């Protein structure tokens, strides 16, 4: 379960930070980034738990 | 081990385990054939404690 | 401005010599993090003896420093002669976040004259002098330091009772050994403790006069001056910059004995500083009367996390850098300067990553030749062009117009020219500027609402731009035209539907509406057939007058594919030296601008042949078919797992580096994870790593004892006794 | 100003005089193409280049403006920002206490107070010391004002 979701998108335009970084603006660029951190810690709470 | 034993762990189904080679199973100085999540462990950030 | 007295009594200077060679001494001083040196206290508040972590500008650990010593100059018999210093002048470094510096710590002790060490002089404080800046260059001679405009001149002047600062305008002076005379060779500033610093009349302009001497000064903004006492204790300094103006740090002022840094005082300077220099000084003392002086050093600060430790008393006493050391992160990790014992996971190593290697190609230039020549489209009659299979240069093609307007959605402008696409599609039109303030991809205008919109599956950019008179081969319209109505009446005349243009379709009312609107509000009608079930088709529109050079728009999408990306920017692939088969242990790579890193090895194929790459349940890369006739797998790269072994008893520890084996160990690492490893080198940089059944280790010693609990067991038999008790 | 005027480019071209790179300016700081305009734009579409050395990392740099007519009367524009800071609130409206009653000691209620700026409301007690000096404001790990 934990390794499906480093593939989901959060609704950032793509799931690989890399990617992400390589194609956009810096201060859009960590609006997208912080949607993928969001929903990374998401998931691990709910793994903890 | 006991022949009983044995017998409960070659009709268990699990995947091959970690520790010795661990990492170098993973890598490419192994089968291509390997699909063990013990490989995902290094991608994942993942670690399976003995 | 400011009353800065006098110029010089002199144009000419006295002669500076460089004997930097009698300088190169080896005293480094690391910051004992542990006594919080170098420690800038908290804005405005203040802590009990608990213990916060807090982020800020702060030196390294393990910085030892810069270090430089200001000495006595030439001077003979009983009289001074020519000036000796070392060659600091030179030494421009860029502004950096701040820093701190460590003066008078050596003071109490002996050291030597330097630059005649052969008297070993007792060594004293002394105070250092700096330039701050925006810009460098050389001086007319080609020799470094010389700065533009405005400079920050930070002096001790005379005795170190007196602190003054400037912000001016230096203007280079043409006498003897002067920064814009033919003799020069490097600038100075002395003092002269014959008559300086007289016990009953201290020369309070000492060493500005003697700056003097070799720079006029021109337009000076900001002056200030300052009260300081003599005591030889170790005080600390530093400046960082903000949009608030310059803030300047010291403990002298409020921690005299424990040395955190205060804000001692602000600067009205709101130039950027660039750049960062330290000033040359030396002393003209008689040649018997020779004193030696204590090492300074300067550190950099730097935006760090610590966790500090605050006395009842409000002094930060001790703090931990958390980046460190990976002990020093569990230690922060748990907000404690005693953590309790046992076996602890800690960040792992990135698994050194290398040089580049790529599969892209090929293609032929693109022949954006539709583009060249005659009138553009109304904005309903759209010209596309679909790239595939070819390569290019866009800013050949920015060249060819002047533009006035770009705006690119969900991409960044630059990322779109240099990536690499299944297709390219490029949309363009005649369009007038007056009508650009209804055009956007989000626009509410009527240009979006009935003529052109694009999807948003897919990235973005719009270019409006105009023809140069050199290009005549384009032509205009005799009126700009748009549709700004497209509807169909219901045949039961009562209502109509209305019909908003689709993304990246034509409008179904284009099938009626002319080539071009003769009149402003024209509107037309066809009857719709039966198959429809009748009614009426309604397009109405408007026009915008012709302009002396022609007006058009350009709408740019892009499409995403794996083995179909063979649009590519041009790309030249000489001095790889290789591509696909060569490794490595990890790579960088991009396959048709699919960007990864990973280890690739020769493998057997498996289906579907020329489908490139292979993808696993996950949609990860599971390897790729390649021009070597030979497939290929990928196994990323394979990250090693790090653990830590503690003892507070003893106050030791050991490390793990999971199951990764002694073949891939070695005394440093490129891989990497914390920035040191030394405090588990303290016992082992005298021992080799030692194989386990778990996994490779360092510092456990085989003892083959045999021990029922050790309480710091590692798995398996494995386990580990910590050192015998006091 | 004869003109109102402004920068419409500031960027820097590369050494090799095809590839350029745009500088935009920095939150609260002057840009750096500043260096090579002139106080004022001369004429509309007015530009300018500097050689950079090998120093500068090479290119050259690039920029230009434009400028809008004068006005009978001057037209302004203003920024106006505010920073809070802790022991530092010294900027404040003149004040309104006179024509009121002592303060602050009332030992009382948790009276609403403000300090220096520092909203809250609370109750005070002459207790000792607890370090440091010239912080005004103690805190707690919590962020909760403690004395």
């Amino acid at each position: 379960k934990l390794a499906s979701e480093l593939s989901n998108t959060f609704g950032a335009i793509s799931a690989s930070i890399g990617d992400i970084i390589q194609r956009l603006d810096p201060p859009e660029q960590d609006a997208q980034i912080d949607r993928l951190i969001n929903g990374r810690l998401t998931t691990l709470n709910a793994f903890v738990a | 081990r006991s022949a009983i034993e044995d017998l409960l762990f070659d009709k268990v189904t699990i995947a091959d385990p970690g520790y010795m080679q661990g990492y170098d199973d993973c890598m490419q100085q192994g089968p291509a054939s390997a699909r063990d999540l013990i490989c995902a462990q290094y991608v994942a950030g993942y670690k399976v404690l003995p | 401005y400011v009353d800065v007295g006098p110029d010089s009594v002199k144009s000419a200077c006295i002669e500076v010599d460089i004997q930097q060679t009698f300088f190169d001494k080896t005293w480094p001083r690391p910051i004992d993090v542990s006594k919080a040196d170098g420690i800038i206290y908290p804005q405005g508040r203040t802590y009990s003896n608990i213990t916060i972590t807090y982020q800020g500008l702060f030196p390294y650990q393990g910085d030892h420093g810069d270090m430089y010593v200001y000495s006595a100059g030439h001077a003979t018999g009983t009289t001074p002669q020519k000036l000796f210093v070392a060659n600091y002048s030179q030494d421009v470094k860029q502004f950096a976040n701040g820093f701190v510096v460590r003066i008078g710590a050596a003071a109490n002790s002996t050291g030597t004259v330097i630059i005649s060490p052969s008297t070993s002089a007792t060594i004293r404080k002394i105070y250092p002098a700096f330039m701050l800046g925006s810009s460098v260059g050389n001086f007319s001679d080609g020799k470094m330091g010389r700065f533009f405009n405005h400079t920050l001149v930070l002096l001790p002047d005379g005795c170190g009772t007196l602190l003054r600062a400037f912000y001016c305008i230096l203007e280079p002076r043409s006498g003897n050994h002067c920064p814009a005379g033919n003799s020069y060779t490097s600038f100075a500033t002395y003092h002269t403790p014959a008559t300086d610093c007289s016990d009953g009349n201290y020369n309070r302009n000492a060493s500005l006069n003697s700056f003097k001497e070799y720079f006029n000064l021109r337009n000076c903004t900001f002056m200030y001056t300052y009260n300081i006492t003599e005591d030889e204790i170790l005080e600390w300094f530093g400046i960082t910059q903000t949009a608030q103006g310059v803030h300047l740090f010291s403990s002298r002022y409020v921690d005299l004995y424990g040395g955190n840094m205060f804000q001692f005082a602000t600067l009205p300077v709101y130039d950027t500083i660039k750049y960062y220099s330290i000033i040359p000084h030396s002393i003209r003392s008689i040649q018997s009367d020779r004193k030696a002086w204590a090492a300074f050093y300067v550190y950099k600060l730097q935006p760090l996390t610590f966790l500090l430790d605050f006395s009842v008393d409000g002094y930060i006493r001790r703090a931990i850098d958390c980046g460190f050391n990976d002990l020093s992160q569990l230690h922060c990790s748990y907000e404690s300067f005693d953590v309790e014992s046992g076996v602890y996971s800690v960040s792992s190593f990135e698994a050194k990553p290398s040089g580049s290697v790529v599969e892209q190609a090929e293609g032929v230039e693109c022949d954006f030749s539709p583009l060249l020549s005659g009138t553009p489209p109304q904005v309903y009659n759209f010209k596309r062009l679909v790239f595939t299979n070819c390569n290019y240069n866009l800013t050949k093609l920015l060249s060819l117009f002047s533009v006035n307007d770009f705006t690119c959605s969900q991409i960044s402008p630059a990322a779109i020219a240099s990536n690499c696409y299944s297709s390219l599609i490029l949309d363009y039109f005649s369009y007038p500027l007056s009508m650009k303030s209804d055009l956007s991809v989000s626009s509410a205008g009527p240009i979006s609402q009935f003529n052109y919109k694009q999807s948003f599956s897919n990235p973005t950019c719009l270019i409006l731009a105009t023809v140069p008179h050199n290009l005549t081969t384009i032509t205009k319209p005799l009126k700009y035209s748009y549709i700004n109505k497209c509807s169909r009446f219901l045949s039961d005349d009562r209502t109509e539907v209305p019909q908003l243009v689709n993304a990246n379709q034509y409008s179904p009312c284009v099938s009626i509406v002319p080539s071009t609107v003769w009149e402003d509000g024209d509107y037309y009608r066809k009857q719709l057939s039966p198959l429809e079930g009748g009614g009426w088709l309604v397009a109405s529109g408007s026009t915008v007058a012709m302009t002396e050079q022609l007006q058009m728009g350009f709408g740019i999408t892009v499409q995403y594919g794996t083995d179909t990306n063979s649009v590519c920017p041009k790309l030249e692939f000489a001095n790889d030296t290789k591509i696909a088969s060569q490794l490595g242990n990890c790579v960088e790579y991009s396959l048709y601008g699919v960007s990864g890193r990973g280890v690739f090895q020769n493998c057997t194929a498996v289906g579907v042949r020329q489908q490139r790459f292979v993808y696993d349940a996950y949609q990860n890369l599971v390897g790729y078919y390649s021009d070597d006739g030979n497939y290929y797998c990928l196994r990323a790269c394979v990250s090693v797992p790090v653990s830590v072994i503690y003892d507070k008893e003893t106050k030791t520890h050991a490390t793990l580096f999971g199951s990764v084996a002694c073949e891939h160990i070695s005394s440093t690492m490129s891989q990497y994870s914390r920035s040191t490893r030394s405090m588990l080198k303290r016992r082992d940089s005298t021992y080799g790593p030692l194989q386990t059944p778990v996994g490779c280790v360092l510092g456990l010693v085989n003892s083959s004892l045999f021990v029922e609990d050790c309480k710091l067991p590692l798995g398996q038999s494995l386990c580990a006794l910590p050192d015998t008790p006091s």
